[PDB]
C-alpha cells in the first residue's frame, strides 16, 4: 500500500494538474455559473440594482442619475504627538546660567538670613599647606594629612555614591516606566526573510533572545527542521531595522556549526544555505500576538500557520 | 448626504450606463464562454509558460531621456510608441522597439508631469495631468510633427496626480493632490463630476474596463470604488495603511488591485460579497508605483514597479513574486506592458526609459 | 484652560517652575511646547507630580518667599 | 569582470549604431553585481562619450554616494568639471575630492 | 494651514525624526543652514538630503531648492514649522531651508540614510 502511494506521488509529481507549491490556477466553473445565476442581471453584483429598468432614455429610479453625492471624508485620529522643542546652544546657557545663578543666591541667602549650613574651606593636598582654618596643620601634621585626605576621599566618595544612587533609581524608574508604557500602537514596520535552512542553534537563540528584548511581534516558521523557512517580524522602525542587521549583518548562515545529541556530536557543512530579505513593509494591522517560532513537518500546514493571522501571503515559495 | 445635480451630467449618465452595461454583459458572456471550454491541463499549461516567459524577461534597451527623473511611460493603444513624461514637464514620445526620440515638447507642462493616457479609440489624442493642475489633450502624428496640443482643462486647483480615460474615450478621469478627482467630457471639454470623497487627495484614479466602475485611490489609504453612474460607493479602505500611489483593474472586472506606499498591493472587488482579498502581495520592499496588468490583449498578469529598483511580475490567480527583474539603477516611478506580447517599458529616477525582452 | 483655572496661577515663575519639573523628569530636547501651559500639564501628567515643586520653585527662582518666611 | 562588460558595451555604441542596447548591457552588469564601483565608472565614461553630460553627472553623484573614497569616481568627476558647463565650483570640487 | 507648492510636506512623526537629525548633523557639523547654505551644498554635492519650511512666506523664495535636489536627485521634505526647524540647527531665528551634508565616518550616517529613504518613499 505504502509502496502504490509512494508511486502516485511520484506520478503527480512528474507532471500534477494542480500541485501547491504554487496554489492552483484554474477557475471552477460551477461557482461562477451559481454567481451569474444570483446576480440574475446579465452584468453583476455592481450594475444588478439597476435591473433591466429603462425611464425615458434607458434611466433608473432605484438609483438616482440626478444627484452627485459628497460623502463624509473620515478623518483619521493623527496622535498628537508633542514635538520635542529643542534649544539654541546659547538658550542652554543663558537656563544654566540662570538656575544656577538663582542655587546660588539661594545657598547665599539660606547660608547668610539663614545660617542653615556653614561654609567650610576645600582643602586638598595641594591647599594642605596653605589652609589654616581648620587647626593641627604644623601641630599634628600627620593628623592634618589624615583629615585632608580623608575629606578628599569623603569628597570623591560622595561623588560615586551620588552616581550610584542616581543609577539605583534610575533602574527603579525604568522597571515601572516599562509597565506603565502600553502606548497605542499606530502604523508597525514589518520584515519578513525566508532561509534555506537554520540547524544550527546559534542562530535560532539569537532570533529568539532578541525578539524577545525588542518587542518585535512576529514568528519563525519553517517546514521540515531541515528544510526551508521563513522569518517574519513586526514592531517599532528601529527593532524591525537592527533585527534585519543580526539576520543579515551579524549572522554567518553559510558558517559551519556543531549540533549536540546523546548519540554523538554532529558537524554541519552548510554552504548551500543562505537568507534573503522578501518583504520590508508596513502593516495595517498586526494581528501577530508574540514571537512564535515554529517547525511545521510541511508546507500545507505552514501556510495554515500563517493564516492562523489572516496572512498566507507572506511566504513566497520559489 | 449633501446632494445636488448637473444636466450635462445626467445626459452622460444615461449614455455611461448603457455603455457600461451592454459592455459588462458582452464580458459576462465571453467569462461564461471561457471556463465552459476550459480544461485543467492546456490552461495550466501556458499559464505556466507565460509566467517563466516573464521571469526570463531581461532589460532589452535604455534610453536616456530628461533631465529630472521619468514619472510617466504610457504604451499607446496601438503600441508602436511610448510617451513618457518626465517631472521637468516634457513628453517626449519614442518608437518602442527601437527607443529613440521622436520629438520634445519642453514648453506644454511647467509643472511634473502626472500621467500620461492614449485614447483608447486607437486615433491618438493622449492626455496627460501635471502639478501645473491641468490636463492637457495632444493629437499625434508620425509625419508631420511629433505632437499638438487640442484641448487644456482648468478645473482642478491642487496638482494632479493621474489621469485616464474612460474606455468609451469620451470621459476623461482625472484624481489629483485636492480633495476630489473629476471626470471630464472629451469632446466640448468641461467637467461634470467632482467627488468629495477624502480627507487628503485622490492620488489615482482607474475605470473598469466594462466602463462602469471607477476606483479613486487616495492618499488616506481610502480607496473608495465610485459606480458614476449613481455617484455612490463600494468602498474599502482597510487595505492599506499609506498611500494608496497606484491602482488599476484587471481588465476582466474581477479585480481592482490597489498598489501602495505601504508596499503591500491589495487585490479586491470579486464577485465575493464580504469583499476580501482572495490575497495581498508583497510587492517591493519600498513604495509600489504602479500595477499593470496586460489582459488587454493577452491574458491577465500583475506587473508592478515600485521605488525598490525592481519591476516584478504576479501571475494573477495565485497572486505570487513569479521573478524580479533587476534593470534600473535606481528608483522606477512608471511601467506600462506590451498590450500583445511580453515587452515592458519602463521609467524611472534612473531618467532612461528602459524595455524588457 | 479649566486646568489652569484650578492649580495653576499661569505666570511666569509657574512656567518656569512647570520647566523645571519636567527636567526633573528626566528630560533632554526642551521638555514640550506650550500654547496657553495645558499641553504642557498634559504631558507632565504621565509623571504625575505637579504641586509640589512650585512650591519649591518660588523659594529657589526668587528668595523672597524665604525672606518672607523668615519676617 | 567589469572589463569584459565595458568591451561589450563598447562594441554596441561603437561599432553598431545603437547606444541603447550598451547602455542596457551596462546596466544589467551593474545589478549583477553592486559591489564593485568599476561598472559605475564604465557607465559615467560612456555617458560622457556620448553627448549627455547631466546623466553622467547624475551617475557621479550616485556613485559617490554609494562609494566615496573611490578616486576613479572623483577623476571622472574632474573630467566632467573640465568640459566646462560650470567652469565654476571647479576648485571647491577639487579640494573636496582631495580630502575624500 | 500649510502652503500646497510646500510639497512633499512630512508627516508629523517623520518631521520630528528629521528635526532629531538635523540636531544631530547640527551638533556634528554635518548640517548647513539656510537657503544659500542649502543651494551651495546641492551644487557641491554634499547634500544628503534637504529639509525646507512650509510655512516660509513668500515660499517662492524657498521653490528653486526643490528644483535643484530633482534635477540633483537628492530627497528633499518640507517641514511645517521654519522656527522649529530653526531651533533644531540651533538659531533662535526662522529657518526655512537646510542641508543635511555627507560624512561616511558620521555616527549619525545611519540615521541620516534612514531619513533619506522616508524622504524618498514620500516623493512618488
Amino acid at each position: 500500500l505504502l509502496d502504490l502511494s509512494k508511486f502516485k506521488i511520484y506520478y503527480d509529481n512528474n507532471h500534477g494538474y494542480e500541485w501547491w507549491d504554487t496554489a492552483y490556477l484554474d477557475e471552477k466553473g460551477e461557482l461562477m455559473e451559481k454567481y451569474d445565476m444570483n446576480g440574475t442581471s446579465p452584468a453583476e453584483e455592481k450594475l444588478a440594482e439597476d435591473i433591466d429598468e429603462v425611464d425615458d432614455d434607458d434611466d433608473d429610479e432605484h438609483p438616482s442619475i440626478r444627484y452627485v453625492a459628497h460623502p463624509l471624508p473620515e478623518k483619521i485620529n493623527e496622535a498628537k504627538v508633542s514635538i520635542k522643542a529643542y534649544l539654541t546652544q546659547h538658550e542652554r546657557k543663558r537656563l544654566r546660567r540662570n538656575r544656577r545663578k538663582m542655587a546660588r543666591e539661594a545657598r547665599e541667602i539660606k547660608i547668610k538670613l539663614g545660617l542653615l549650613p556653614k561654609p567650610e574651606p576645600k582643602v586638598k593636598l595641594s591647599n594642605m599647606m596653605s589652609v589654616f582654618e581648620n587647626d593641627q596643620n604644623i601641630t599634628d601634621p600627620t593628623a592634618w594629612e589624615k583629615v585632608v585626605k580623608d575629606q578628599v576621599d569623603l569628597r570623591k566618595r560622595k561623588h560615586l555614591e551620588e552616581n550610584e544612587r542616581r543609577h539605583e533609581d534610575a533602574i527603579k524608574r525604568r522597571k515601572e516606566a516599562v509597565n506603565m508604557n502600553v502606548e497605542k500602537p499606530t502604523v508597525y514596520h514589518c520584515k519578513v526573510f525566508q532561509f534555506k535552512n537554520l540547524q544550527n542553534p546559534k542562530i535560532r537563540f539569537k532570533l529568539k533572545m532578541n525578539s524577545k528584548e525588542l518587542s518585535l511581534k512576529g514568528l519563525c516558521l519553517r517546514i521540515r527542521d531541515d528544510g526551508p523557512g521563513i522569518i517574519i517580524v513586526v514592531g517599532n522602525e528601529k527593532s524591525c531595522k537592527f533585527y534585519e542587521n543580526l539576520v543579515m549583518k551579524r549572522i554567518k548562515w553559510n558558517e559551519d556549526f556543531e549540533l549536540h545529541t546523546n548519540t554523538g556530536d554532529i558537524k554541519m557543512d552548510m554552504h548551500n544555505n543562505s537568507i534573503s530579505k522578501t518583504w520590508e513593509g508596513y502593516l495595517q494591522d498586526c494581528k501577530f500576538k508574540g514571537w512564535f517560532m515554529k517547525v511545521c513537518n510541511d508546507q500545507d500546514s505552514l501556510l495554515r500557520t500563517l493564516g492562523q493571522f489572516d496572512s498566507e501571503h507572506f511566504y513566497s515559495p520559489v | 448626504f449633501f446632494t445636488p445635480a448637473t444636466s450635462e451630467l445626467i445626459f452622460a449618465r444615461r449614455f455611461l450606463i448603457n455603455y457600461s452595461l451592454e459592455r459588462s454583459r458582452k464580458r459576462l458572456q465571453k467569462e461564461m464562454e471561457r471556463h465552459q471550454k476550459f480544461n485543467t491541463r492546456q490552461e495550466l499549461l501556458s499559464r505556466r509558460t507565460e509566467l517563466q516567459r516573464m521571469a526570463n524577461l531581461e532589460l532589452a534597451g535604455s534610453q536616456l531621456v530628461s533631465t529630472k527623473p521619468i514619472s510617466a511611460v504610457s504604451l499607446s493603444t496601438d503600441d508602436m510608441v511610448v510617451a513618457t513624461g518626465s517631472w521637468a514637464g516634457d513628453l517626449q514620445v519614442l518608437n518602442s522597439q527601437t527607443l529613440q526620440p521622436l520629438t520634445q515638447k519642453l514648453d506644454s507642462h511647467v509643472g511634473k508631469i502626472g500621467a500620461i493616457d492614449w485614447h483608447p479609440d486607437s486615433n491618438n489624442q493622449m492626455i496627460s495631468c501635471a502639478e501645473d493642475g491641468l490636463i492637457k489633450n495632444f493629437q499625434y502624428s508620425n509625419e508631420e510633427g511629433g505632437l499638438r496640443l487640442l484641448g487644456d482643462l482648468v478645473g482642478h486647483e491642487r496638482r494632479i496626480s493621474d489621469v485616464k480615460y474612460h474606455p468609451s474615450g469620451k470621459f476623461i478621469g482625472s484624481a489629483s493632490h485636492d480633495m476630489t478627482w473629476r471626470l471630464w467630457d472629451a469632446s466640448t471639454h468641461q467637467e461634470l463630476l467632482l467627488q468629495e470623497g477624502h480627507d487628503k487627495g485622490v492620488f489615482s484614479l482607474s475605470f473598469q474596463c466594462d466602463g462602469s466602475l471607477v476606483c479613486s485611490g487616495g492618499m488616506d489609504s481610502l480607496s473608495m470604488l465610485w459606480d458614476i453612474r449613481s455617484g455612490s460607493k463600494v468602498m474599502t479602505l482597510a487595505g492599506h495603511s499609506k498611500p494608496i500611489y497606484t491602482v488599476a483593474w484587471s481588465p476582466n472586472g474581477y479585480q481592482v488591485a490597489t498598489g501602495g506606499g505601504d508596499g503591500i498591493i491589495n487585490v479586491w472587488d470579486i464577485r465575493k460579497r464580504d469583499e476580501g482579498q482572495l490575497n495581498q502581495i508583497l510587492a517591493h520592499r519600498n513604495i509600489v508605483t504602479q500595477v499593470r496588468f496586460s489582459k488587454e490583449d493577452g491574458g491577465k498578469k500583475l506587473v508592478s514597479c515600485g521605488y525598490d529598483n525592481l519591476i516584478n511580475v504576479y501571475s494573477s490567480d495565485t497572486w505570487l513574486k513569479m521573478g524580479s527583474l533587476a534593470g534600473h539603477t535606481d528608483k522606477i516611478i512608471s511601467l506600462d506592458i506590451s498590450n500583445n506580447s511580453h515587452f515592458l517599458v519602463s521609467g524611472g529616477w534612473d531618467r532612461s526609459i528602459k524595455l524588457w525582452n | 484652560a479649566k486646568s489652569t483655572e484650578n492649580e495653576i496661577p499661569n505666570l511666569i515663575e509657574k512656567m518656569v517652575a512647570k520647566g523645571l519639573n519636567d527636567l526633573v523628569e528626566q528630560y533632554k530636547f526642551r521638555e514640550t511646547t506650550h500654547s496657553k501651559r495645558e499641553l504642557d500639564s498634559g504631558d507632565d501628567q504621565p509623571q504625575s507630580s505637579e504641586a509640589k515643586r512650585t512650591k519649591f520653585s518660588n523659594p529657589a527662582i526668587p528668595p523672597v518667599i524665604d525672606l518672607e518666611k523668615i519676617k | 569582470c567589469p572589463l569584459l562588460w565595458v568591451s561589450l558595451s563598447k562594441i554596441d555604441e561603437i561599432d553598431l549604431k545603437n547606444p541603447v542596447r550598451a547602455r542596457s548591457i551596462l546596466d544589467r552588469g551593474l545589478l549583477k553585481n553592486p559591489d564593485d564601483v568599476l561598472f559605475y565608472i564604465a557607465k559615467i565614461q560612456m555617458e560622457i562619450r556620448l553627448g549627455n553630460l547631466d546623466q553622467a553627472e547624475l551617475l557621479v553623484t550616485q556613485a559617490l554616494q554609494k562609494f566615496p573614497s573611490n578616486a576613479l569616481l572623483w577623476v571622472e568627476q574632474i573630467k566632467l568639471f573640465k568640459h566646462g558647463n560650470k567652469s565654476s565650483l571647479k576648485k571647491t570640487i577639487f579640494q573636496d575630492a582631495l580630502r575624500r | 494651514a500649510p502652503n500646497p507648492k510646500a510639497f512633499p510636506l512630512a508627516d508629523a512623526a517623520l518631521t520630528q525624526q528629521i528635526l532629531d537629525v538635523v540636531q544631530q548633523a547640527a551638533n556634528l557639523r554635518q548640517l548647513k543652514k539656510g537657503a544659500n547654505e542649502a543651494t551651495k551644498t546641492l551644487n557641491r554635492g554634499i547634500s544628503e538630503f534637504i529639509i525646507m519650511a512650509a510655512d516660509c512666506e513668500p515660499i517662492e523664495i524657498l521653490l528653486h531648492l526643490p528644483l535643484l535636489c530633482e534635477d540633483k536627485n537628492v530627497p528633499y521634505v518640507f517641514v511645517p514649522s521654519r522656527v522649529a526647524l530653526g531651533r533644531a540647527c540651533g538659531v533662535s531665528r526662522p529657518v526655512i531651508a537646510a542641508s543635511i551634508t555627507t560624512n561616511d565616518a558620521s555616527a549619525i550616517k545611519t540615521q541620516i540614510y534612514a531619513v533619506k529613504d522616508k524622504i524618498e518613499t514620500l516623493l512618488i
